[PDB]
């Protein structure tokens, strides 16, 4: 477990050159992003196979997201591509359509006979 | 005592007129007619179809020219229709909508139209002020008009439900000849092509030949076993035919004063409600309340084609002065021309 | 009425002396007059179309 | 000629029994509904009773209802009114009338005064 | 997410083309055991 | 010139077509009705209570236009002429079956031949049974000569949905239901659908009479409006 | 496999960065912290207390539509696999639902274009059939006629989405503009069909009930309202999927903005169930003023409602949504299936070939051939 451990820091180096080689201070595109990725999971699984146990241990868990802190915390990549609109502003946008075709079929109703 | 012989020798005359009617009886019409060639399928089919009125087609006339021709129509309009471009040149209302009969005159410059109003209204489509309006209206009869038709621009003779017939001066607008020698309401009528006298048929199952001149009955003709719907007469001007409610037609003639041949078949159990014939006389066309007008044989008694193409009831039929075309109108307010 | 029935049998009386002919002499009167017409009128027998007004 | 003669009638006395017999020509006698009708002495003209084409419906109005019956015989095409218990309100001109139109169930002008598809008429009178 | 009479045959639609790899022949169970998370 | 003539034809044909389009719109937004009150059956005062041969009267209720033919100085012959009302939206029937003296069976015939004619099959007939008031006081009278005519009439019962009108007796009650069943047996007889019967009271001086039958043409409407979908 | 990978790795990254910014648990007592297994992102849950996820769409082996569910032991640990005391949460009842699923939905496929088929082809011939026959012409064969032409626009483009979309995924893939613009069309005529459909509801309505005398109506506003007011409904959801939920070509259903277009037509049927309920009851009074038997009016009512319920759309208002249960969802799914796929045949065979006019005008006119 202690070698390991102490891989798991080596992995972690590894996967910041690699991102620093393909991007210069911003990771947070597509490709360059994946690729250190890809890397990363790559020298994480060589380590966890090395340990003979199942990935994430907490102590895994900790260096994971102190490395993440560290290097990839540059860009804000809380964005995320497909939502749904908030209540807020989704509710009228559903209601309008409805109460249009309601009061629609009751103006049909009142002029069609005219 | 005075009543009871007078009937019995009423009698007498019909036992005695029933004898001359057998002795005279020779031979009949089918068994002369039995060699004739027939005249094999005939195939007719819509040519035009007038859309412009809106209730039933009581009644329709063609015109001397042979393409100009007026129809009646229930709902209180008499249109003039232009049979080749199929444009329509008259557009007259009626104060009464209730019509059953219309006329074309042989001149061209005048139309007449009635029903159960009564009377007979004239209309001249000559008007210099570009617009028609009525003429004059003859107001002599008591009854329901059924048929009117033009002597000339001056004279029209007209036949109503009041059991006569009628003879008018348009220009006077008062009558001038009435025939009283029926027993029912009268329905139709036809002129002879030369005018010197014509026929009626009425509710009373039997035809009577009137002489215009002198306004006296010829002759009766009797045979039918139902009320007489349509007559016409016979392009030759010596015989008729008509039809009755017992989906059977007739011809006769005026020189042998009796029945010649009856066209029926067991199928046809609906009464006729137009007879017009051919301008050869060959072809009998005749319309039925099964929404058919079959094409009736003259010489032969078998049918020869029918023409389905109405909705609804046929109601008037008319063949062209030239032969050229026939236009029949029903009671789905379509008028249809065939050739 | 009385004079309903007078008028009948005057009616029936002056009928009665029509002159008539036998039917076999009408019947063929009606025949050659549809014989000598039968190729003026389009109706009975087939026509060209390209005179006829209804195209 | 269409013509419905008549036959019968005569003097009876009240409650006693008389037949009468309508003999049709001309026309087809199983085509037509036969009706009857009779013109009372100083009054209108009024309905009896009629049979259907095939005889298998009869009607009654309601004076003669029980008293007097019906029968047609397409064979001999001939119409009989068979009569029973005469009243003296009996005493009429009976008149043998046709539906003028054949294949329907349905006709007008029966009881008409200008009716013509009506035959001649008998007199039937009855007193003591 | 989307429970409509309306909403059908787009539902059944979307499920063929998700979970079936254009009509194949076989699909092999994704384990679920305790060697999978 | 040809030319110039096909000109004048076309614009004629458009000015009449234009004019026929606008009468249409008057044709069909008013009613026809034919009035067939029997011989001295108070007609007139149902006209009035608001050598010709015909009098329309023109009459308007709830913003609907009506038309009401009066059919006068004709025959008594009306096999040929009651054909032309076929296309009428229903035919008024009016009986004086209180002058009895034999007026209600010569009624009883008519309205039978007019339920199975055919032509009329498809028009809907409704019914006034008219001096409400003098059949009271005829039946009133001793030994009225109801039974004589319908002996029927001593074994008929009241049903019991027959509402009276207020101040009257169950004798008059009788006779007045007891013709109302005889019409509606011969409707029902062969009225398969295609056409109904609506039996009515009214008085000779009745307003309300307009009101009845502006309620049975709804009806009317209303009933062959369903037929085109087959729901009825 | 290797989209599958990559859509879990980007699902890792964006669960770290979530977790990366909700460090605090902010509860209180024993708790189990969040943790990556590998598969879905789970947040701190109570100690004793089952917790609830998404199920993933990684492989086609899993239905999304479901949901994971992880139990938390009392202890404040996750759950433990009794075979290895490995941390595990129930993925196991994504996989079990999946092949019956798939061998109902392939029957499902072939009877939804058996009778898209099927109604294609009576709706055309019922079409042809009201064209030919001028004689039958009227306001309400017009609106018929809309609403046979509606349904066989949308029958073929139903068709044509079944048959060369859902297939081939090549073409998402690609992703042209050339599929968003068929989804606009296809969702454009759904709603022009289910307008129809209100629209024949409310001109039987208008003339039954409201408007008896008055026989000419103005056509322009069930024009407008069939084929011009859908359009809003649809540009409206088409923008707001621009803006927000772009994907590929419009095919996901697990966005809630699809109830942009699904919505209204769920009130046009109510409208028309109403309408429908107001017309029985106009038809039960008129036969009990009728007199007739109780027994004959229940027969008629039935037979008058199940002739209307197919034109007015009445199926989607009686079963709206989908059952829970397992077997009882199978049921209404193969049941609504049915009636919906041939909905469109069911009104050409009522409102045309069973109609007592048409059949004498074919009568007639087979004659006249
Ligand atoms: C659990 O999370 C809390 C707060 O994020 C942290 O202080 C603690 O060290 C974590 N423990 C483990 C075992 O991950
Ligand atoms: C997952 O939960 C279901 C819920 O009924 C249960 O039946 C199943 O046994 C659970 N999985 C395992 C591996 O126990």
């Amino acid at each position: 477990e202690t070698g390991m451990l102490e891989r798991l820091p080596l992995c972690g180096k590894a996967f910041a050159d690699m991102m620093g080689k393909v991007d210069v201070w911003k990771w947070c595109n597509l490709s360059e992003f994946i690729v250190y990725y890809e890397s990363f999971t790559n020298c994480t699984e060589m380590e966890a196979n090395v340990v003979g146990c199942y990935w994430p241990n907490p102590l895994a868990q900790g260096f994971i997201t102190g490395i993440h802190r560290q290097f990839f915390s540059n860009c804000t990549v809380d964005r995320v591509h497909l939502e749904d609109p908030p209540d807020e502003v989704l509710i009228p946008l559903i209601v309008i359509p409805v109460v249009l075709t309601v009061a629609m079929a009751g103006l049909v109703v009142w002029r069609s006979k005219r | 005592s005075e009543l009871d012989q007078l009937r019995q020798e009423a009698e007498q005359l019909k036992n005695q007129i029933r004898d001359a009617r057998k002795a005279c009886a020779d031979a009949t019409l089918s068994q002369i007619t039995n060699n004739i060639d027939p005249v094999g399928r005939i195939q007719m089919r819509t040519r035009r179809t007038l859309r412009g009125h809106l209730a039933k087609i009581y009644a329709m006339h063609w015109g001397t020219d042979s393409r100009l021709l007026v129809s009646a129509s229930q709902d209180g309009k008499l249109i003039i229709w232009d049979s080749y471009t199929t444009n329509k040149v008259h557009a007259i209302p009626l104060r009464s909508s209730w019509v059953m009969t219309c006329a074309y005159a042989p001149s061209g410059n005048y139309v007449a139209c009635g029903g159960l109003d009564n009377i007979c209204s004239i209309y001249n489509l000559k008007t210099r002020e570009g617009n028609v309006r009525v003429s004059r209206e003859l107001a002599g009869h008591t009854g329901y008009l059924s048929c009117c038709r033009f002597l000339d621009d001056n004279q029209i003779v007209t036949s109503s439900g009041d059991t006569t017939c009628a003879l008018w001066d348009i220009e006077t607008g008062q009558q001038t000849t009435t025939f009283t020698g029926h027993t029912g309401d009268v329905m139709s009528l036809s002129l002879a092509p030369d005018t010197r006298l014509f026929v009626s048929g009425a509710c009373d199952a039997s035809a009577k030949l009137w002489d215009v001149r002198e306004g006296m009955c010829r002759q009766t003709f009797t045979g039918h076993e139902s009320d007489i719907n349509a007559i016409c007469f016979f392009p030759n001007g010596n015989a008729f035919a008509t039809g009755s409610d017992d989906a059977t037609c007739r011809l006769f003639d005026l020189r042998a004063d009796q029945e010649l041949m009856t066209y029926s078949h067991d199928n046809i159990i609906c009464g006729i409600t137009s007879v017009s014939f051919s301008k050869s006389g060959r072809l009998l066309l005749a319309g039925y309340d099964d929404f058919n007008c079959n094409v009736w044989d003259a010489l032969k008694a078998d049918r020869a084609g029918v023409l389905a193409g109405h909705d609804n009831r046929v109601s008037c039929l008319g063949v062209t002065d030239d032969g050229m075309a026939v236009a029949t109108g029903s009671w789905d307010s379509f008028l249809k021309i065939w050739n | 009425s009385i004079a309903q029935a007078r008028k009948l049998v005057e009616q029936l009386k002056m009928e009665a002396n029509i002159d008539r002919i036998k039917v076999s002499k009408a019947a063929a009167d009606l025949m050659a007059y549809c014989e000598a017409h039968a190729k003026e009128d389009p109706l009975l027998t087939p026509v060209p179309a390209s005179e006829n007004p209804f195209r | 000629q269409v013509q419905l003669q008549e036959s019968g009638g005569g003097l009876v006395q009240p409650g006693g029994s008389l037949r009468l017999s309508c003999a049709a020509s001309g026309f087809t006698f199983s085509n037509y509904k036969m009706n009857w009708v009779r013109q009372a002495p100083g009054k209108g003209l009024e309905w009896v009773s009629d049979i259907s084409q095939s005889g298998a419906s009869i009607s009654y109005t309601g004076s003669v209802k029980g008293r007097f019956t019906i029968s047609r015989d397409n064979a001999k095409n001939t119409l009989y009114l068979q009569m029973n218990s005469l009243k003296p309100e009996d005493t009429a001109v009976y008149y043998c009338a046709r539906c003028p139109a054949p294949f329907t169930r349905d006709c007008f002008d029966v009881t008409s005064t200008t009716y013509a598809y009506r035959g001649q008429g008998t007199q039937v009178t009855v007193s003591s | 997410k989307c429970n409509t009479a309306t909403c059908a045959t787009q539902r059944l639609a979307e499920f063929l083309r998700h979970s079936s790899n254009n009509f194949g022949p076989i699909l092999p169970p994704t384990n679920v055991g305790s060697n999978t998370p | 010139d040809q030319r110039n003539e096909e000109k004048a034809q076309r614009e004629a044909n458009k000015k009449i077509e234009k004019q026929l389009q606008k009468d249409k719109q008057v044709y069909r937004a008013t009613h026809r009705l034919l009035l067939l009150g029997a011989g001295e059956s108070g007609k007139n005062t149902i006209v009035k209570q608001m050598t010709s041969g015909i009098f329309e009267t023109k009459f308007q209720v709830d913003k609907v236009n009506f038309h009401m033919f009066d059919v006068g100085a004709q025959r008594d012959e009306r096999r040929k002429w009651i054909q032309c009302f076929n296309d009428v939206t229903a035919i008024i029937f009016v009986v004086a079956s209180s002058s009895y003296n034999n007026r209600l069976q010569a009624a009883l015939k008519l309205f039978d031949s007019i339920w199975n004619n055919k032509w009329l099959r498809d028009t809907s007939v409704i019914l006034f049974l008219n001096k409400q008031d003098l059949l009271a006081e005829k039946v009133l009278a001793g030994k009225s000569k109801i039974e004589d005519y319908f002996p029927e009439f001593a074994r008929y019962t009241t049903p019991e949905d027959a509402t009276p009108e207020p101040g009257e007796d169950p004798r008059v009650t009788r006779a007045k239901y007891f013709i109302r069943d005889e019409f509606l047996r011969i409707s029902t007889a062969s009225g398969d659908g295609r056409h109904y019967c609506y039996p009515h009271f009214t008085c000779s001086v009745d307003t309300e009479n307009i009101r009845r039958v502006f309620n049975d043409c709804r009806d009317i409407i209303q009933r062959m409006h369903l037929r085109q979908y087959e729901l009825l | 496999y290797v989209v599958g990978r990559k859509k879990m790795m980007d699902a890792q990254y964006k669960c770290y960065d979530r977790m990366q910014q909700l460090p605090a648990y902010q509860g209180e007592g024993p708790y189990c912290n969040r943790t990556w297994d590998g598969w879905l992102c789970w947040d701190d849950t109570p100690a004793g207390v089952l917790s609830y996820q998404f199920c993933p769409d990684y492989f086609p082996d899993f239905d999304p539509s479901e949901k994971v569910t992880k139990y938390c032991d009392e202890k404040g640990v996750w759950f433990k696999h009794p075979e290895n005391n490995r941390t595990w949460s129930n993925y196991t009842m994504c996989n079990a639902f999946t092949p019956e699923k798939l061998k109902n939905a392939y029957v499902l496929y072939y009877l939804a274009i058996v009778g898209h088929s099927l109604s294609i082809f009576t709706l055309v011939i019922s079409l042809g059939i009201f064209v030919f026959f001028r004689s039958l012409g009227c306001q309400r064969v017009t609106l018929h006629k809309n609403m046979f032409l509606t349904y066989i626009l949308n029958s073929m483009i139903i068709i044509i989405h079944l048959v060369e979309v859902v297939p081939n995924g090549e073409l998402v893939r690609r992703d042209p503009v050339s599929c968003k613009i068929l989804h606009f069309f296809h969702q454009y005529m759904m709603a022009c069909n289910y307008f129809w459909m209100l629209c024949e509801g409310i001109y039987l309505h208008t003339l039954i009930v409201v408007a008896v005398f008055t026989e000419k109506q103005r056509l322009r506003w069930y024009y407008l309202l069939g084929w011009g007011f859908p359009l809003v409904p649809t540009t409206i959801h088409a923008i707001t999927r621009a803006v927000y939920f772009n994907d590929n070509c419009w095919l996901s259903v697990e966005t809630h903005l699809l109830y942009i277009i699904h919505g209204p037509v769920m009130a046009a049927l109510v409208v028309n169930f109403f309408f429908l309920l107001n017309i029985v009851r106009v038809l039960v009074t008129k036969m009990r003023e009728t007199h007739e038997a109780e027994s004959h009016m229940y027969l008629k009512a039935v037979k008058a409602t199940m002739i209307l319920v197919p034109l007015l759309g009445i199926q989607f208002v009686v079963f709206p949504w989908r059952p829970s249960n397992k077997m009882l969802g199978k049921i209404y799914d193969y049941v609504m299936h049915s009636l919906i796929h041939f909905q469109g045949f069911f009104v050409a065979t009522i409102y045309c070939f069973c109609n007592n006019e048409v059949q004498t005008t074919v009568k007639r006119q087979w004659a006249q051939f």
